[PDB]
């Protein structure tokens, strides 16, 4: 309505792209084959501007829907040892 | 449900520049434009209310309000879109005629308040009055209408007005407010305040009880109206005026 | 007159709360409960009931002016047990003494109807 | 302000050298300021983390704190006694451990955070978690109990049968003869999931063992370390290429006959009941 | 579009809401806290009315859903709200709100008293509320003037395809314990125009209609 609250509220978001939390996502396909290409979505976040939040969104080569597991974690420990363990369970369903 | 304490004033337009120039000197904020549309509802004359207690007087019939606000592109006719929306197009608002008209406010049909008579007393320095109030948000049914829900309650539409002016917020919860009415019928529209501008100054306090805060806020009010002295003289109304109740019919304009 | 409403005696106002539980500051682990809208014939019988309980020290009641319907009971219990679980306790105790001395006085009633 | 700084020093100091001597943080070589405390990050890692004491006003901090960890050391700040915090300490690591292996489950099975039982079960702190799939019978749960020792810690695996009756918890069922015993560093995802796997049959045994009970008929398991035994017959260990889907089960001709004294003379008082899936 | 049920059971035990809470643990994944609901009438004091119209208003308080009022008549529903928290911001700054408002009912009970007059109460305090797989149940018992009435029961889902089979999975659990007059309703006001705690509320009322 009035120009003033317009003009404030322009000039503030014109600065959303400083402001806004930082985010970042990394989509990794798996090249298999029989049409079963499981996918792994990792999406990292830092909700109060100095933690890591790591989402892992793993989906296995059967539904496009059925997500075979999704979890969150905040020690890159945990998302290495899980990491290590979906290699190992790949290269298990690779062998069988 | 609060107190408001209230002074109020008027002005012509003439100085209506200047004033907003002298606001903007003392509260280093710049006035803010608004607009609503209010809608006075009255008991239905067709029902008996033998319930009111003749011989005690608990209680006595009274009006209730509607206020919404309404967008400007209601408001802004084919002339006006190269100006800007701020305070400058008050000037233009002069004439008795309005974009808005019977039949779009008809198609329309919130906020719901009732409020008392001011405090009685020759000893009151401000006008002192009780509002009770409550919030409208949606609705749903057969017949969602705000028209069937007050026929439901038992009330009955019986005239309406336009606000239209600017806001002034200042220290202490102080609001200032320059209004321009225009009384709207079938007939036609009509301003009341022709050539000027209608100027109220008010505080709310909440709790009622509370003493500090209520000579506070009188405190401030006087020493507000004694910053504008030589300028405009705000003064407390009628009490007569402010009384809102069936039996008796006026209307403070 | 002055005589008040008889149905003051069963129906509680808005507002008031059924029992009310407060702790008692002389005796350790020892409670006041205020029942409202009740008279000798609940007291009598949880206090008698409350008695049966190793654990439970004290518990009595009174009824302080007979123009109001309501009580005050008293419990003090042993360490390490909450006198809130000896009320419920007596109160399970009561409930399943009355179901069996009802089915019992219908198998009686029935035995007599097919002797009547 | 140097005096005031000398007395600020001084006091955490002396606190932390309290801290040494109660033996529950140790010593850090390369700061005297930095406390060092031990918890396991996984089921074999054992790493410490650095707590520091704050100079102005006193709280103890972490370097890194995770949610849990900024948790605890809120409530470590207002914590009273040393026996207080001695205890906060042990529930730190105790359910440090919990949250690790419940992750490690939810990663991969539904716990139950609803299930209360008034007695601990017989197996140091001891922390029960109840676990179940969706298709498993119904009451039937997956019992851990959790041990946990200044040093050790070690898991207790059984399976038990719980019900709630008019707002208790009533332990129905638990068994005893199949305790599996497993230290904490050994448990790892294909265990994890290879438990989950047999678990289902050693839930089928044990319901068919109740089941049986319910009948008042005797039995006795035969066992992977009694098939290999060799003790059973032949003729009924064949057909059995090491598949989870037969089951073997000893029941006593007396008990199955619900007393029939009369047909023992005729067949041998044991037989065998093998359930092939 | 979530879809929501009311059940209502009138012959209920003081220990029934138990008795259910235990009939469900196998499927129960977790518990939230607890809720409240007040329902009132209001009856009409003026006697030159016309035939079609009608005398009652039914006044329905939500507590868990943000302190929201609900007020029905002759299947016209009306939401009004009495927290600062919901205020539109445009009522707020044009003036049309002095920012404290109260509830509908001091309105009603206080300065609408020659025309409506209270004639019960019934309210339910201290529910319990239960997250089931892709579903949410609430129960709690309900208490009149004279005192216990009976047992009501909340279903809410966020999808519409298995509602039935979940109700139907209710119903059933409510009769192996033997609870067997029980009413039931999930009607919609308008079939048009749908908003969520008006039609909850209208299913309200026709499952606690006598």
């Amino acid at each position: 309505d009035d120009e003033n609250i317009t003009k404030l509220n322009k000039e503030i978001r014109a600065f959303d792209k400083l402001l806004n939390i930082p985010r970042r996502e990394l989509k990794i396909n798996l090249p298999l084959t029989e049409h079963k290409s499981p996918n792994l979505s990792l999406m990292l976040e830092s909700p109060n501007y100095c933690n890591a939040l790591i989402h892992i969104k793993f989906s296995a080569g059967t539904e496009a829907n059925a997500v075979s597991f999704d979890t969150t974690f905040s020690d890159f420990k945990e998302v290495e040892d899980f990491l290590h363990f979906i290699v190992a369970e790949y290269i298990q369903q690779k062998k069988v | 449900m609060v107190q408001q304490l209230s002074l109020f004033g008027s002005i012509g337009d003439d100085g209506y520049d200047l004033l907003i120039s002298t606001l903007t000197t003392i509260s280093g904020n710049p006035p803010l434009l608004y607009n609503s549309l209010c809608t006075v509802w009255k008991p239905n004359p067709s029902y008996d209310v033998e319930n009111v207690n003749s011989r005690n007087q608990l209680v006595e019939p009274n009006r209730i309000k509607l206020s919404k606000e309404v967008p400007f592109s209601y408001l802004i006719d084919e002339t006006m879109m190269d100006k800007p929306l701020n305070f400058r197009i008050l000037k233009s608002f002069t004439n008795d005629k309005i974009p808005l008209n019977y039949a779009m406010t008809r198609n329309i049909l919130w906020s719901l308040q009732i409020s008392d008579i001011p405090a009685a007393g020759n000893n009151r320095s401000v006008s002192m009055q009780t509002i009770a109030e409550t919030i409208i948000l949606s609705s749903a049914g057969k017949n969602s209408s705000v028209s069937s829900l007050m026929n439901g309650l038992g009330y009955v539409f019986e005239f309406q007005y336009l606000t239209i002016g600017v806001k002034f917020f200042m220290k202490h919860g102080l609001i200032l407010e320059l209004q321009k009415i225009w009384q709207i019928e079938e007939a036609g529209n009509s301003q009341i305040t022709s050539g000027g501008f209608l100027l109220k100054a008010y505080i709310n306090v909440s709790r009622g009880t509370d003493i500090d805060r209520i000579n506070y806020t009188e405190t401030a009010l006087m020493n507000l109206k004694k910053e504008l002295q030589g300028y405009i003289e705000l003064s407390v109304p009628d009490r007569q005026s402010m009384d809102s109740r069936v039996a008796h019919g006026n209307i403070l304009i | 007159m002055n005589a008040p409403d008889r149905f003051e005696l069963f129906l509680l106002g808005e507002g008031e709360s059924k029992l009310k539980i407060d702790p008692d500051t002389k005796a350790p682990n020892a409670v006041v409960i205020t029942f409202e809208k009740e008279d000798h014939t609940l007291g009598n019988l949880i206090r008698a009931e409350l008695l049966n309980d190793r654990k439970v020290l004290f518990a009595a009641y009174k009824v302080e002016h007979p123009f109001f319907a309501r009580f005050k009971l008293r419990i003090q219990t042993t360490e390490g047990y909450d006198p809130k679980d000896a009320l419920k306790n007596a109160c399970n105790s009561i409930i399943n003494k009355l179901g069996a001395l009802k089915t019992n006085f219908e198998t009686e009633w029935n035995l007599q109807t097919l002797a009547a | 302000e140097g005096i005031l700084d000398e007395i600020m020093f001084n006091h955490a100091r002396i606190i932390r050298s309290e801290l040494l001597a109660r033996d529950i943080f140790q010593e850090d070589e390369e700061n005297s300021d930095v406390l060092l405390f031990q918890l396991p990050t996984t089921c074999v890692s054992m790493a410490p983390i650095q707590l520091k004491i704050d100079l102005l006003s006193g709280q103890f901090y972490f370097r890194n704190p995770t949610p849990l960890l900024s948790n605890y050391a809120s409530k470590i700040n207002r914590a009273e006694g040393p026996e207080e915090l001695a205890r906060i300490l042990q529930q730190l690591k105790l359910d440090k451990i919990i949250h690790v292996l419940t992750t490690m489950f939810e990663n991969t099975w539904s716990c139950s955070r609803i299930i209360k039982i008034d007695k601990p079960i017989r197996t140091l702190l001891q922390r029960d978690l109840f676990i179940r799939l969706p298709h498993w019978p119904l009451n039937w749960y997956l019992i851990l109990s959790i041990i946990s020792s200044k040093t050790s810690c070690v898991v207790e695996k059984r399976i038990g049968k719980i019900v709630s009756q008019r707002g208790k918890w009533n332990l129905k069922y638990l068994d005893n003869s199949n305790v599996m015993t497993v230290k904490l560093e050994s448990i790892t995802y294909q265990k994890i999931m290879i438990l989950q796997r047999t678990i289902l049959n050693r839930i089928i045994n044990h319901m068919l063992i109740d089941s049986l009970n319910q009948l008042e008929i005797r039995n006795k398991i035969c066992s992977s370390e009694m098939i290999n035994e060799q003790k059973l017959p032949q003729y009924i260990i064949q057909g059995s290429n090491t598949n989870d889907n037969i089951s073997i089960i000893t029941l006593e001709l007396e008990s199955f006959l619900e007393g029939s004294k009369a047909l023992n003379s005729i067949l041998e008082s044991s037989m065998f009941l093998r359930i092939d899936y | 579009m979530g879809k929501s049920a009311v059940i209502f059971v009138e012959r209920a035990t003081p220990a029934t809401l138990t008795e259910l809470k235990d009939a469900l643990s196998n499927s129960i994944l977790s518990v939230r806290d607890p809720w409240s609901i007040d329902f009132r009438t209001y009856r009409c004091s003026i006697k030159n009315l016309p035939a079609d119209v009608s005398k009652l208003m039914y006044s329905i308080t939500f507590h868990h859903h943000g302190r929201q009022t609900v007020l029905i008549k002759d299947n016209s529903a009306m939401v009004t709200t009495a927290a600062a928290a919901d205020i539109p911001p445009a009522l707020v700054f044009n003036g049309s709100s002095t920012g404290v408002p109260e509830s509908i009912d001091t309105i009603l009970s206080s300065k609408l008293s020659n025309i409506w007059m209270q004639r019960q109460l019934i309210k339910g305090d201290a529910g319990e509320t239960l997250i089931l797989d892709g579903l949410t149940v609430r129960l709690v018992n309900l208490f009149s003037s004279t005192g216990f009435k009976g047992l009501l029961i909340e279903l809410q889902a966020d999808e519409a395809g298995e509602f039935e089979t979940k109700i139907a999975g209710i119903e059933g659990h409510l009769a192996e314990i033997r609870a067997k007059e029980y009413k039931t309703s999930s009607d919609s006001l308008g079939p048009d125009t749908s908003n969520e705690i008006c039609d909850l509320a209208y299913q309200y009322v026709r499952a606690l209609e006598l």
